[PDB]
């Protein structure tokens, strides 16, 4: 009847439990997966609680699913923020690698060191894990298909449920069943390295700059408004708004190359009835609508560009008009970490012209940007 | 007649899908686009939704030579908002009547509705276009 | 008759301005909104520009009793490059006929136009949407 | 057979036990879970009483509930309050903990300190357990769902059940089985500190302020009253009242950070046909109906707030009014977990329609800090 | 005759003042509540204010013996920007007709109106609640 | 015939339910809400909780076309307190009478009962609101 406290107190079980479940590895993210180099000093002892409430359920509403859970506690790892005498040691040569990307020259060579070291590294670490051993089982009939995932315990007998339920009290194959914390290879760094590392990882420069009122359009019930002037070469902007200080121009901070998606994408002219934009990767957004003519080969629209998903997040829209061809949306960040700006995106109800691109409901995320840094 | 006809166009734009209900078609019948002929049954319209952007037509035409017209009712109503009315359509192109009738009653104050291109002074009842948003 | 009629609707979902030209009802007449009593000339018509996302609505009725129907024609020219034809509309409902008409003819690189709305099965054509961009 | 006694007097097996079911660790609030720190120093010895009296109890009204319970005993350990010569020691780091928290700065500090001591160490510790197992079934057919739980004993056994319960006796796998006394973990602390702790965890800040009574509403059986002139900025006021002599302003205590709940929350305009607040945040709660048009734009409405769940508990009415129209409650605290008399007011039959729900709570005692000096 | 009738509930459920004005019946008569015998002059209904939270209720019927039902129109007006008018009505309850009326026209940004009560398809219109929101 | 009718609106604005009890009508038909069409049973109304804050809608009319105008009772009972009865209403309008009646009993003083909107001079019953509350 051995629990997480005997594998713990003994050296050989608990560093078997550390290399098999990759504990001192961080997640690269086909999905997360670990990373081959050991992120954090090994520990001479873990923090853990035991937790032995086994459960077996199943449902059959023929979509029949079973679940057999058997955890053995939960183990956690301590961060520099909390301010505890044991924290976890960032690896020597984790460390090293990170004192040398920020001493490169230029920003693009000090963003592209950090981009590979956070690729051969991880880019989060798991500090509180659950263990145990959970055995799951799908059938999906109308036509026909099964599914039996093992995850700890013998897995050789996953065929055999009675055995692998007999086998769940093995410590030799107790795994990690569920992460409940995780906390981001940055934060695990000294103050002022942190700061500079998570500024260089901004994938976007930011800028304001003055705004003009768009000729016509006195139809509308609130004035339209664009970067006033020639934009500055290199950067873009992200659509109409109805802000009538300012405007954000953005600017990629690392180059473009194969593999990896641009923060930005161009857009480019519809197919047929709208003179919409559309964007030319898959699933990235802008966030207002065009108004007037959009064309990508003349300005302002040759530098008005869309966000890769990650850089956005849903809004809420305000409305105004009296009536449907006159309403529009004004986009408002969803007010809660990740905030987002309040641009004021403009997203008229109604286009004139059917096949129009789908509505922009999102907001930039304010963390996505680097201002005033000198670039 | 086939000359007393009506055809009606949910056009969406808000946010919230919109479903249409109680579609009954007291006379005459429904139809496919653009066939008089192709009869179709209400159960074809009863119960979707129309998701934003979207266009759903609804044909009615009186009988090949039944003298009677055709008139229906229908009502649209909020999927999420515990399926609450929207507005209550009714439209009437009598034989004998020349003159049609159509109306949008009831009150929802959470829903713009509004609607063009319905005749009344006399013959068919026109293409009605009906543009729904949610607010 | 009354019977016989047609709403056509050109609205501009583009951006530059279109005009009206040789609009004129070989049968029938043009009438005001919502009034077939209201006869109007073509001289209300003619000429005018249909602003970028503006709707301007030409109704055609045939007389009160008669057998004539309605029929007409009407020309699209841009003002932006010497009023070049964009394209040719004939509309026809006959009181003498089960079927009508609806065609755009001609041909402009520079110009798309679609519609939707007419009826021809039977009956008064109905009412016709006309949208028109400059791509 | 070995039993509680057998145990505790081992000192392998009691540490044993002492471990596998985390006596030592309190409890932080998806639910309760144990604190991976250690909260009070290892005990020599557990005070212990015998309970072997198990059962076996199934049901079939489709559910069908089956529960075999195996107990063993109880453990108890001993609070400072009890006075008796054995008191649970807290660790030296927890201790630790507690004073360099309270040494800081300013009291914003002192607080954070103490959120992160308490999220790290719990807020409650388990001071009554029982010990054994408990194997439940559930079963649910109309389609169909079974649901097993093993707490206790050998749980390889849980598919069968004649060895899970021949099982039941062997002593490495007793668990705790239920808990039926937990104590504040500040209640562990010395006096002195305890009462700083406890002062310092309050959510919101107090202030009576006088009032004045609202314009209008002559038609309604009762005066309203508000809270009276400009609030101080960075204070909050709850609602209107009945009581003509003095209302509560509060201030929140703790800045904003992710996953932390605001005590206070913005309430804005209805949607339609309403004048009244509702709560920006789901599940919270404001106690008075809102007399008049409401405007989160300009005062005094731009400043009312709601608040967290658990800052209130349900009241009762008391009902003024001679039809439905003038009807009006008056809300009243329910006769330690005691509820401000604030006397709010909640108009029975509001004109509207699609009003928010009808406000029915009152205020706790325990969540407000008064005469702070802040 | 009395038969045909209609009781229109004003109720604001706002904040601030709404006035009446132009309150006419074509037919029929404005009587006392619950006495359709006690004719009211309609000046003591035109242009009076509605206080927040309070009701005051239009009673219009037939006359006795007669055959003529009744139908007639108020507006509602905002008082504090020069009697702007709110909303428009239309009641009608007729002897010889089997669909009754009662619409709701005109519009103005800041005011909100929900109604309820009539019965449209047969008998009298009914009573009629209306609820109006200055918001 | 359709041109007797009634309408109870039960509104529950206390905090606690009051549930329908005994629905049934000696004359005429329950209907769907705006239809007269619609028949509807009382099974379907009956053992229905009114919520606090909720509202339900019971619509009686007379037959298509007869003598018999409509006619029936129900009773609001308690949930709690072994549903003892809050009050007894009584509806009916007849066709020879030309004389309505709506009449209330019960003697429940832990409820407080309001009703306003019926008529009773003749003609329909018209729409009648009920506000129940608990004291």
């Amino acid at each position: 009847g051995d629990t997480l406290n005997d594998v713990i107190q003994d050296p050989t079980r608990r560093n078997k439990l550390i290399n098999d479940n990759n504990l001192l590895k961080g997640i690269i993210m086909d999905g997360p997966v670990p990373s081959s180099r050991e992120l954090i000093v090994r520990p001479d002892t873990l923090r853990a609680i035991i937790n032995n409430r086994a459960t077996i359920e199943t449902t059959t509403m023929m979509y029949t699913s079973s679940r057999c859970l058997f955890p053995q506690g939960r183990i956690d790892f301590t961060t520099p923020d909390s301010g505890f005498d044991d924290v976890i040691k960032l690896s020597p040569q984790f460390t090293s690698g990170v004192q040398a990307a920020l001493a490169k020259a230029t920003g693009t060579e000090k963003r592209e060191a950090l981009q590979n070291l956070f690729q051969e590294y991880g880019c989060v670490f798991r500090t509180k894990v659950h263990i145990g051993g959970v055995l799951s089982a799908h059938t999906m009939e109308t036509k026909l298909n099964v599914k039996y995932i093992v995850n700890g315990g013998d897995y050789t007998k996953i065929q055999n449920t009675e055995e692998w339920v007999a086998s769940t009290n093995q410590s030799e194959h107790w795994r990690v069943i569920e992460v409940t914390e995780v906390t981001a290879v940055a934060d695990l760094l000294p103050q002022p390295i942190r700061g500079q590392v998570k500024d260089l990882l901004k994938p976007l420069l930011g800028k304001w700059v003055d705004v003009e009122k768009v000729p016509g359009l006195e139809s509308l019930p609130v004035s339209v408004y664009r970067p006033k002037g020639a934009i500055p070469a290199g950067w873009f902007w992200l659509g109409d708004t109805a802000d009538a200080s300012k405007a954000l121009l953005v600017k990629p901070t690392l180059p473009a190359r194969s593999g990896r998606n641009p923060a930005l994408t161009s857009l480019h002219q519809g197919s047929g009835m709208t003179e919409q934009p559309f964007v030319d990767l898959p699933q990235y957004q802008y966030l207002s609508t065009y108004f007037g003519s959009f064309a990508h080969d003349t300005p302002p629209g040759s530098t008005l560009r869309g966000l890769r998903p990650d850089h956005v997040l849903p809004g809420r829209y305000e409305m105004h008009g009296d009536t449907i061809s006159t309403a529009v949306y004004v986009t408002r960040p969803v007010d809660v970490e990740d905030e987002c700006f309040d641009l004021k995106s403009l997203v008229r109800v109604k286009l004139p012209g059917s096949g129009n691109p789908p509505k922009p409901r999102s907001a930039l995320k304010k963390s996505m940007v680097l201002f005033d840094s000198g670039e | 007649a086939y000359a007393q006809w009506v055809i009606i166009i949910i056009h969406n734009v808000g946010s919230q899908d919109v479903k249409i209900k109680n579609l009954k078609a007291s006379w005459g019948k429904l139809h496919a686009d653009g066939d008089k002929d192709a009869e179709v049954s209400a159960s074809n319209y009863e119960g979707k939704i129309v998701k934003p952007d979207e266009k759903l037509q609804i044909n009615a035409s009186g009988r090949s030579d039944a003298a009677e017209g055709t008139t229906g009712t229908f009502d649209l109503v909020d999927p999420a908002d515990g399926d609450k009315q929207v507005r209550h359509f009714y439209w009437d192109s009598p034989w004998g009547s020349k003159t049609n009738t159509w109306t949008v009653s009831g009150s929802n104050t959470k829903w713009m509705i509004e609607y063009s291109g319905q005749n009344l002074d006399s013959g068919a009842l026109g293409t009605i276009t009906v543009d729904t948003l949610k607010k």
